[PDB]
């Protein structure tokens, strides 16, 4: 219907007119955080068993 | 007269934003990662088997604490499990059988539920007299629950298999917000850290950017060929991941407005069901229908390591908000906690 | 995002032929069953034809056995349908529709109302 | 460490508790059998459910067993997501009207979804019980020339009504013909893929009333017991 | 002592060592494997292993024995150990009768009523037929040896035929061996051939039924295996049994050496029964493979 073709085109130029940063920008951020949480991931660096709360039954 | 117009009018916005993403992409994920060394082999392990379910599992949501969990059944039970020790802290009855997802409010007070019957269930477990009630039923789906998220004790986002996304007033019982837009069955909902926006995946190979308090679709993302079946958001909020039945995984940006990196392999030609981020988010996991799990490295788009322990399909996946162990469930009615 | 446009098609005396065609982009063609789906006026979406990743098998409605042929070219990403000969109850809306998923041997939802893997539509019509 | 030992008693106790009406529950669990009710808008499926919002639900028992019978209400026609819901029921009941052999084309849509739902890689092992209606309403359009069936197939022309069929009497062979036209339709498609895995039982149904029930619990037993002679190495 | 030479009994003492070998092994493996997996916790599988526990009681307390008694003829062991093995012998080997009788009953139940059989065979039941086969035998083995009630009425033959040989001789009278000819043999048999007769019709019925139905329009399984099951256990154990009921009523006119063929014959059916009931199904051997791959 023509409604529905209306609510599209709105739809498709309000998503039209926005910012963006490019990729290479983006790839380094997602690096970046990936490297500074380093430590805090158990599972990448396999967590001595004294603290491990599932090794012991 | 004004038909035939419209389309030409679409077209030619569509052509101008898949210009204008080209123009923005000015290299790959992988060029900028390739100096980075291989995380390796990960190698995980069972260290819990919990058992009492009697048909298969859809869905399970952990804790806030990473000690509890729920889970869900087709034989019409809600079971809190406590992860150190094996033991069940509760089992709910369900007045409907077909049920297909379930939630853990961060609170800790209420868990949710709902599937084939149009309604979104809250059930109390922290009532001060007797067992576990429910306290409230939101009815106004036209379609079966697909996923249901709390954003606190009071606001619950659920999606639907009647395309739209809906807010609700669990003490009224009234949808705040109505969300459409999607052509096909909604799947898939995840929350951003910030709890201020939230993704979805639809039956429509199309990701949706929603805003919770305007009510609007913001971004609309593309790139998968079939139905997407799970979503979830990176760590820190500007990116998320997909799965769907054309056997693949994307990683979308949301402020470059297109798709990063894909991960898939010649072998694999069996659907994504279910899909997560480890703490960091240098490690994401799927859940296949060929019985296992993969982990891929999200940086490099190479697999890592396979969780294979089910008989049956692997139906929903879950890491803890302390990151020490991962749970999976399956249609074989078994939930494995690895580590 | 995966797109069907469809071509061909128009107004045919009695007895005529035509030929309908579709490109396809978006996704692997090969990887996909497809199928030829029409609405006529007053009418729901019914389907007519559907041909394999290969083109090994290939099925009709029993309105259009012998008359009409589907074709499908993985190279080129097409899909055709040959109107050999057309009668007045042959005037409808022709879409070519795409298997929701691949490597799988059912078609499920490509003929309802709404769905996500289908055209826009050529009108073919034949009066007089 | 006091404390510690008596919360971790307490909850070993609650866990029992549990325990014991989770074994309760596995054994009323295990004693019924669920079915699936599917059909059309105007097929039937709804004598069906007289003879006993997003899914109804029917219990009946025929020789104290058990059966619950789920009918799909309110849902979109777009299926291929909610019907992975029942890759473990018993058996699928399909619903068709064989009287609309004049979209108008019901015959050849119901044939499509029986396709689909055979060959569907999650309902490989459920076996279906095929339920054709409207017998009566087919006849009446048959005997006169309101509409003919070769429009629509172009082989009943060749076609005649099998020696082993058995019409009941007073019944014209042309609709006799016609009707195992249809249930040969339908099993050319079911026997083309079955590998003994699953099975299809067709059905006459024209204004029966109970025997219906008495069908379907005839054909649960012969789907069961074909499933434990396939797993003892017997068929 | 016997009349034998010393390459023909060592052949012969090979015979039985890997006989006992075998019997030890598969039924080791059978209840290993079923153990392992809780996936393979049916109630079935329970009597699969107690038959299994039964047959490895079988190879490993009694067997010996009667190889050296077999071997030597002299029986270098005493006197009250020659009462504890005959009685031990005729429980195990009732018991594992037992076991294939309730194995057959069972099958009978998932056949003749599908619908059923869930509710009908449960833990309860099984764990009720497993304490019957474990206890009844027992009590009339030990009850019929310990207080001689076998030969009662005729002791002069009995004290020249455990005199004939060495030291032990399964002896019993007329009425006791008609007794023990229907509790231990007969009976049971007679269940399983009953049950497998049925089953075999019905499987037949079915397999024409489908047949016919795909052929309108347009390789027999249980008659093997049925055959396997019903033959294994009749020519392991009739032999024994129809020599041993006329004995008392032909004045004991066996020779030793029949009666040894007879007793290592009946020895044979607790090597072939895991092979019979485990190893014939697919599932186990699966089940068997990826725990031997999981190992490695
Ligand atoms: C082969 N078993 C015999 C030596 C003893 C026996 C006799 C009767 C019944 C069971 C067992």
């Amino acid at each position: 219907s023509i409604a529905q073709a209306r609510k599209l085109v709105e739809q498709l130029k309000m998503e039209a007119n926005i910012d963006r940063i490019k990729v290479s920008k983006a790839a380094a951020d997602l690096m970046a955080y990936c490297e500074a949480h380093a430590k805090e991931d158990p599972l990448l660096t396999p967590v001595p068993a004294s603290e491990n709360p599932f090794r012991e039954k | 007269s004004e038909l035939d117009q419209l389309r030409q009018e679409a077209e030619q916005l569509k052509n101008q934003i898949r210009d204008a993403r080209k123009a923005c992409a000015d290299a790959t994920l992988s060029q900028i990662t390739n100096n980075i060394d291989p995380v390796g082999r990960i190698q995980m392990r069972t260290r819990r088997t919990l058992r009492g379910h009697l048909a298969k599992i859809y869905a399970m949501h952990w804790g806030t604490d990473s000690r509890l969990l729920v889970s869900a059944s087709q034989d019409g039970k809600l079971i809190i499990w406590d992860s150190y020790t094996t033991n069940k802290v509760h089992a709910i009855p369900l007045r409907s059988s077909w049920v297909m997802t379930c939630a853990y409010a961060p609170s800790g007070n209420y868990v949710a539920c709902g599937g084939l019957d149009n309604i979104c269930s809250i059930y109390n477990l922290k009532t001060r007299e007797g067992n576990v009630r429910v306290s409230r039923e939101l009815a106004g789906h036209t379609g079966y629950l697909s996923c249901c998220r709390f954003l606190d004790d009071n606001q619950i986002v659920t999606s639907s298999g009647d395309t739209t996304c809906a807010l609700w007033d669990i003490e009224t019982g009234q949808q705040t917000t109505t969300f459409t837009g999607h052509t096909g069955d909604v799947m898939s909902l995840s929350l951003a850290p910030d709890t201020r926006l939230f993704v979805s995946g639809a039956c429509d190979a199309s990701a949706k950017l929603w805003d919770v308090r305007e009510g609007m679709c913001r971004q609309t993302f593309t790139g998968h060929e079939s139905d997407i079946n799970a979503i979830c958001f990176f760590p820190n909020g500007n990116a998320f991941a997909t799965g769907s039945d054309d056997a693949t995984c994307r990683l979308f940006d949301l402020r470059a407005d297109q798709e990063l990196m894909t991960y898939s392999h010649d072998n694999i030609i069996c659907g994504i069901t279910s899909v997560s981020f480890s703490k960091s988010g240098r490690l994401l996991l799927a859940g296949y229908d060929d019985f296992n799990c993969n982990v891929w490295d999200a940086l490099k788009a190479d697999r890592a390591g396979v969780l294979a322990g089910h008989d049956n399909r692997v139906s929903c996946l879950g890491v803890t908000d302390d990151g020490m162990a991962v749970a999976t469930g399956s249609w074989d009615s078994f939930l494995k906690i690895w580590n | 995002q995966v797109q069907l446009q469809e071509s061909g098609g128009g107004l045919v005396q009695p007895g005529g032929s035509l030929r309908l065609s579709c490109a396809a982009s978006g996704f692997t063609f090969s990887n996909y069953k497809m199928n030829w789906v029409r609405q006529a006026p007053g009418k729901g979406l019914e389907w007519v034809s559907d041909i394999s990743q290969s083109g090994a098998s290939i099925s009709y409605t029993g309105s259009v056995k012998g008359r009409f042929t589907i074709s499908r070219d993985n190279a080129k990403n097409t899909l055709y349908l040959q109107m050999n000969s057309l009668k007045p109850e042959d005037t409808a809306v022709y879409y070519c529709a795409r298997c929701p998923a691949p490597f799988t041997r059912d078609c499920f939802d490509v003929t309802s109302t709404t769905y996500a893997y289908r055209g826009q539509g050529t009108q073919v019509t034949v009066s007089s | 460490t006091e404390d510690q030992r008596n919360e971790e008693k307490a909850q070993r106790e609650a866990n029992k508790k549990i325990e014991k009406q989770l074994q309760k529950d596995k054994q009323v669990y295990r004693a019924t059998h669920r079915l699936l009710l599917l059909g059309a808008g105007e097929s039937g499926k709804n004598t069906i459910v007289k003879q006993m919002s997003g899914i109804f639900e029917t219990k009946f028992q025929v020789d104290k067993v058990n059966f619950h019978m789920f009918d799909v209400g309110a849902q979109r026609d777009e299926r291929r997501k909610w019907i992975q819901c029942f890759n473990d029921v018993t058996a699928i009941i399909f619903v068709v009207a064989s009287s609309s052999y004049n979209q108008t084309n019901r015959l050849q849509a119901a044939l499509k979804l029986f396709d689909s739902i055979w060959n569907n890689k999650w309902l490989r092992d459920t076996s279906v019980i095929l339920f054709l209606n409207k017998q009566d309403l087919l006849a009446e359009k048959v005997l006169a020339g309101k509409s003919k069936i070769e429009d629509y197939f172009p082989e009943f022309a060749r076609y005649t009504t099998p020696e082993d069929a058995t019409p009941e009497p007073g019944e014209d062979p042309r609709v006799t013909r016609a009707k195992y036209f249809i249930r040969d339709e339908f099993l050319r498609i079911s026997t083309a893929s079955g590998d003994g895995r699953h099975y299809c039982y067709p059905h006459f149904t024209c204004a029966v009333d109970t025997e219906n029930i008495r069908r379907v619990f005839n054909d649960c037993r012969d789907i069961i017991q074909r499933m434990h002679l396939r797993q003892y190495e017997l068929l | 002592k016997n009349n034998w030479s010393n390459d023909v009994r060592a052949s012969l003492y090979s015979l039985m060592v890997l006989i006992i070998l075998t019997t030890l092994v598969g039924n080791l493996i059978v209840i290993v494997s079923i153990s392992h997996f809780k996936q393979l916790h049916t109630p079935t599988n329970w009597l699969i292993v107690s038959m299994a526990t039964v047959d490895f009681l079988l190879g490993c307390l009694v067997m010996p024995y009667s190889m050296v008694r077999s071997a030597e003829h002299c029986w270098y062991f005493g006197e009250v150990f020659c009462k504890i093995h005959t009685s031990t012998d005729i429980m195990l080997s009732s018991a594992s009768i037992w076991h294939l009788s309730f194995i057959s009953i069972d099958r009978y139940y998932a056949v003749c009523d599908p619908l059923r059989y869930k509710a009908k065979m449960n833990i309860l039941v099984i764990c009720v037929m497993i304490f019957i086969s474990w206890s009844v035998p027992a009590v009339f083995a030990f009850g019929m040896i310990f207080l001689e009630l076998n030969f009662k009425g005729a002791e002069e033959i009995y004290y020249k035929h455990v005199h004939c040989r060495g030291g032990c001789s399964v002896f019993f009278s007329k009425i006791s061996g008609v007794l023990t000819f229907m509790t231990s043999f007969y009976i049971p048999g007679s269940i399983m051939l009953c049950v497998y007769y049925r089953i075999y019709l019905i499987a037949k019925e079915q397999a024409r039924l489908i047949s016919d139905a795909n052929q309108k329009l347009q390789e027999r399984k249980a008659v093997k295996t049925l055959g396997i099951v019903m033959g294994v256990f009749l020519i392991c154990w009739c032999p024994f049994f129809i020599c041993t009921v006329m004995d008392p009523f032909l004045h004991y006119i066996i020779p030793p050496t029949l009666n040894d063929v007879l007793i290592w014959f009946g020895y044979l059916n607790s090597t072939f029964n895991p092979m019979v009931y485990a190893f014939f199904y697919p599932w186990f051997r699966k089940a068997l493979k990826m725990m031997l791959f999981g190992k490695i």
